[PDB]
């Protein structure tokens, strides 16, 4: 009973996020005006991120939890490799959209000017080359491993190193990002309150803070509290190898792709998007 | 071919009254915004008061605000200016002015010498 | 009082007018055609798109060869395009960005162009030296030039916010001919297949017929409800279609002197920008505000297709002369081939 | 046959790296048009700045500001010509108290224009110093031609400038208040009016123009990213 | 204006004396230059995807 059923919402699960994420890409490679910015190439590399996460990573765990044997032998040095890869080519992603951002509310200018496509792909370059380096390099020279099944528990000094990179990095990023976003758009929104106060107050002679406030915390919020517990533990159980079972530690992996699932929908429904999506699938 | 003909408007003393009955054939009355723009001896066009697709909201220049009101009726297919407590200055052509475009809320139509859909005008007069 | 005098003997005018034009109205197009077989659905495709403009595109016109075509963006450029195989084949760099009309001589050795300046610009495609540029630039007019179409390498007739057309000689750079009469901006023309006549549509709802050679305004038809904003001839070269501001579309015909047929849905209430009928005149294309482009049957009033895919309103359209294709401009910034 | 597409192509390549230079110069300009009645400051701010059209720089961002002359007054089809335009400066006289209704009149049918609805307008509200000068020689008074006047209340939020009047800055934050009343009442955020006092001589109305159009552009990113 | 009103009185003067034909004519004229090119319309009736130079 428990089986079948985490079968079916672990089958559920990638389909779900192979078919977001497919969408995405479909409906930027079919629709040009779509690939015409720049912030739009930031979007795809994300979803692309993701699309390997998916196709590579979530399958074959899924089969081992399933199984509960691994049956893929040799593969798995590669497979972990593979998840650190792509789960750090999302994290990493979404740290660089969140700049993106940034850069085109706090100096709307100079975005225009210097973020041409060639900083654009130098952008996507360094996410992914960070994300293939940190993630190849130590797996193939068999540093992640501390000093049937597969083991994939990581060393106590790789997983607290490539946690801080892959988490902390980013999550420092998009807190300072979007906490400076926020105090822009609340100075925008009491000018313009003011304005209006002003004319009603001729005409008879804070909801718009709180749409801030609910995209904001969407954003922050579905990113930290579907990953931060992965990572939480990353840094205490190697480390203290209280202490937490396989099983839980097992669900709270999950939640990192379950991220990775719905980051087309918060990420990718600008109006056009919609649209694109509505004439695609129908 | 859109002609709009107005009607009333004659010497009438200070603290009179007048109804400026304008009757637009051509077009589909509901759809257009509705102004009166009068002429002054002397000035360019002046803007009066306007109405909306239905009578819904109508606005007035404020030196006819209090005295004028301005309705609109889609059956007849005509509005009407009616003014009350004329004052001297009130002497003027008024023509009977419409928006240039349908189902929508802008025009441009107070324009220094040709515009294509305003009427010719009945020459109010207000003096002792 | 001679003016009072003046306006009745027009108003007599006026309703003489109505008579005999109610006098020859013994049927309507509708019941003539009612027999007709329907041209079916038309679904043209996207076949070809061109870019490259960085900004809203507002003036196409084909060549004559049916393969090279020119467009004219308010970026400041003017593009020459072979349809065929999407290459450019000239850039153009404009004095003024704000470009609002540009036509191909049938020659193909010019092309022309005009916009807020009030200056029409010919530059030379056969140059000597390597490069297109600047040749002549027509000036006079006191408004903007909102259509310009050349009749062979020395005639060029434009079409001005002035409220006047004018007919020039490129060389000498001198109106030879003016056309003058309405009383709103006139903001398209389109010339008879045979260069005789032409028609204009202006701001004051009414179309005119103008004899070339002559210069003198031979019938005006009205019946929109506001602007018209663009025109064209059928392709036998005694019928013309406008569309205005008041979303409807009419065809006109020229020795009837009357409104013959109006194409309208009660769930379009946006304002048509540019017309053009296919090689056999069946087919009516108009390009509405609404970011589509309707392909009307221009005999039974029936909407029979669409062209969905532009993102903003639709502003110029054209048909190839010999039929092949139709290309179609909007403020997205590309051109689309369809056929 | 082969060669001259080889030739078609090579003309193409040199053609898409014009446009592509072309493109990066169009990018970085901001398109700015001037609109305003005459016997108003539109000419003297062009003058201050330094045609049809004006260029000038604020920190190393180019602007393009263009005021269109030689047309008629059926400004209603020309006007789309400056659909994508970045902002449109409108001028007013705030010293011509009854060709104020024209200006109120030709700001609300631009400010509600179909093709002008994303178009945000800078308002100056230019010959502030003629204003006062009417205002304390009380001889045309507003209420005449605008009897709301009367009963209208200096807003709570004003900022006079040091010895001003309290009728001058009555006067002047309603001419305000009449712009304003206009702005908010059909924008739906995706576009704002920005007032501002001006007179003939200040000196930093490009500053203001740059601050502005930053403005407008944040407040574009911000509505495209559902915050704002 | 008096010049305005002269040049529109003679404007339809001119255009009043021009003559007519039915519009049962004029219609039966366009239909029979409709029908009379309908075959070579390629907009109208599909030409064959050779012979297109817009497809492939
Ligand atoms: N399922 C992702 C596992 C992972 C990925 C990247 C890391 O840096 C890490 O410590 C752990």
């Amino acid at each position: 009973s428990v089986r079948i059923l985490t079968a079916c919402f672990l089958s559920l699960l990638i389909l779900s996020t192979l078919l977001g994420n497919t969408l995405v890409c479909a409906a930027v490679i079919r629709f040009r005006h779509l690939r015409s910015k720049v912030t739009n190439f930031f979007v795809i590399s994300l979803a692309v991120s993701d699309l390997l996460v998916a196709v590579l990573v979530m399958p074959w765990k899924a089969v081992a939890e399933i199984a509960g044997f691994w049956p893929f032998g040799s593969f798995c040095n590669i497979w972990v490799a593979f998840d650190i890869m792509c789960s750090t080519a999302s994290i990493l992603n979404l740290c660089v959209i969140s700049v993106d951002r940034y850069w085109a509310i706090s100096s709307p200018f100079r975005y225009e000017r210097k973020m041409t496509p060639k900083a654009a792909f130098i952008l996507i370059s360094v996410a992914w080359t960070l994300s293939v380096l940190i993630s190849f390099i130590p797996v193939q020279l068999s540093w992640h491993k501390a000093k049937d099944n597969c083991d994939s528990s990581l060393s106590r000094t790789y997983a607290i190193s490539s946690s801080v990179i892959s988490f902390y990095i980013p999550v420092a990023i998009m807190i300072v990002t979007y906490t400076r976003i926020y105090r822009i758009a609340q100075k925008q929104i009491r000018r313009i309150a003011a304005l209006e106060r002003a004319a009603v107050h001729a005409k008879n002679c804070f909801k718009r803070e709180t749409k801030v406030l609910k995209t904001l915390s969407v954003i922050m919020g579905v990113f930290v509290c579907c990953w931060l517990p992965f990572f939480i533990l990353n840094c205490i159980l190697p480390f203290c190898g209280f202490c937490i079972d396989s099983n839980t530690f097992d669900v709270f992996v999950w939640f990192g792709w379950a991220n990775s699932s719905l980051n087309p929908i918060i990420y990718a429904f600008n109006a056009d998007f919609r649209k694109a999506f509505s004439t695609l699938l129908g | 071919q859109v002609q709009l003909q107005e009607s009333g408007g004659g010497l009438v003393q200070p603290g009179g009254s007048l109804r400026l009955s304008c009757a637009a054939s051509g077009f589909t009355f509901s759809n257009y915004k509705m102004n009166w723009v009068r002429q002054a001896p002397g000035k360019g066009l002046e803007w009066v008061s306007d109405i909306s697709q239905s009578g819904a909201s109508i606005s007035y220049t404020g030196s006819v605000k209090g005295r004028f009101t301005i309705s609109r009726d889609n059956a007849k297919n005509t509005l009407y200016l009616q003014m009350n407590s004329l004052k001297p200055e009130d002497t003027a052509v008024y023509y009977c002015a419409r928006c240039p475009a349908p189902f929508t809320r802008d025009c441009f139509d107070v324009t220094s010498t040709t515009y294509a859909y305003r009427g010719q005008g009945t020459q109010v007069t207000v003096s002792s | 009082s001679e003016l009072d005098q003046l306006r009745q003997e027009a108003e007599q005018l006026k309703n003489q007018i109505r008579d005999a034009r109610k006098a020859c109205a013994d049927a309507t197009l509708s019941q003539i055609t009612n027999n007709i077989d329907p041209v079916g659905r038309i679904q043209m495709r996207t076949r070809r798109t061109l870019r490259g403009h960085l900004a809203k595109i507002y003036a196409m016109h084909w060549g004559t060869d049916s393969r090279l075509l020119v467009s004219a963006s308010q970026d400041g450029k003017l593009i020459i395009w072979d349809s065929y195989t999407t290459n450019k084949v000239h850039a153009i760099p404009l004095r003024s960005s704000w470009v609002m009309t540009c036509a191909y001589a049938p020659s193909g050795n010019y092309v022309a162009c005009g916009g807020l300046d009030n200056i029409c610009s010919i530059y030379n495609l056969k140059t000597r030296e390597g490069n297109v540029r600047v040749s002549r630039e027509l000036a006079g007019h006191t408004g903007y030039l909102s259509c310009c179409r050349f009749l062979d390498d020395n005639q060029i007739v434009t079409s001005s916010g002035d409220t006047t057309c004018a007919l020039w000689d490129i060389e000498t750079g001198q109106q030879t001919t003016t056309f003058t009469g309405h009383t709103g901006d006139v903001m398209s023309l389109s010339l008879a297949p045979d260069t005789r006549l032409f028609v204009s549509g202006a701001c004051d709802a009414s179309a005119k017929l103008w004899d070339v050679r002559e210069g003198m305004c031979r019938q005006t038809f009205t019946g929109h409800e506001s602007d018209i904003n663009a025109i064209c001839f059928f392709p036998n070269g005694n019928a013309f279609a406008t569309g205005s501001d008041d979303a409807t579309c009419r065809l006109f015909d020229l020795r009837a002197d009357q409104e013959l047929m109006t194409y309208s849905h009660d769930n379009i209430i946006c304002g048509i920008t540019s017309v053009s009928f296919s090689k056999s005149g069946r087919l009516l294309l108009a390009g509405y505000d609404d970011f589509n482009c309707n392909v009307w049957d221009a005999l039974k009033a029936d909407r029979a297709g669409v062209l969905a895919g532009h993102d903003n309103r639709v502003s110029c359209l054209g048909v190839t002369d010999d039929g092949m294709a139709v290309a179609t401009g909007s403020w997205d910034s590309f051109l689309k081939i369809w056929n | 046959q082969r060669n001259e597409e080889k030739a078609q192509r090579e003309a193409n390549k040199k053609i898409e790296k014009q446009l592509q230079k072309d493109k990066q110069v169009y990018r970085a300009t901001h398109r700015l048009l001037l609109l305003g009645a005459d016997n108003s400051g539109k000419s003297t701010i062009v003058k201050q700045m330094r045609i049809f059209e004006t260029k000038f720089q604020v920190d190393k961002v180019n602007f393009h500001m263009f005021d269109v002359g030689g047309q008629r007054d059926e400004r209603r089809k020309w006007i789309q010509c400056f659909n994508d335009v970045t902002a449109i400066i409108f001028v007013v006289d705030s010293s011509d108290y009854n060709r104020l209704q024209e200006a109120l009149n030709l700001f609300k049918s631009i400010w509600n224009n179909r093709w002008l609805r994303t178009i945000s307008v800078i308002l100056f509200l230019n010959k502030q110093d003629l204003l006062a000068e009417k205002v304390l020689a009380g001889k045309s008074k507003i209420e005449d031609y605008f009897p709301e006047f009367a009963r209208y209340t200096t807003p709570e939020d004003a900022t006079p400038e040091p010895g001003e009047d309290p009728r001058v800055t009555r006067a002047k934050y309603f001419i305000r208040d009449e712009f304003l009343r206009i702005s908010t009442a059909s924008g739906d955020g995706r576009h704002y009016c920005y007032p501002h006092f001006t007179c003939a001589v200040d000196t930093e109305n490009a500053r203001r123009i740059f601050n502005d159009c930053r403005d407008i552009i944040q407040r574009m990113h911000l509505r495209q990213y559902e915050l704002l | 204006s008096i010049a305005q009103a002269r040049k529109l009185v003679e404007q339809l003067k001119m255009e009043a004396n021009i003559d007519r034909i039915k519009v049962s004519k004029a219609a039966a004229d366009l239909m029979a230059y409709c029908e009379a090119h309908a075959k070579e319309d390629p907009l109208l009736t599909p030409v064959p995807a050779s012979e297109n130079p817009f497809r492939e």
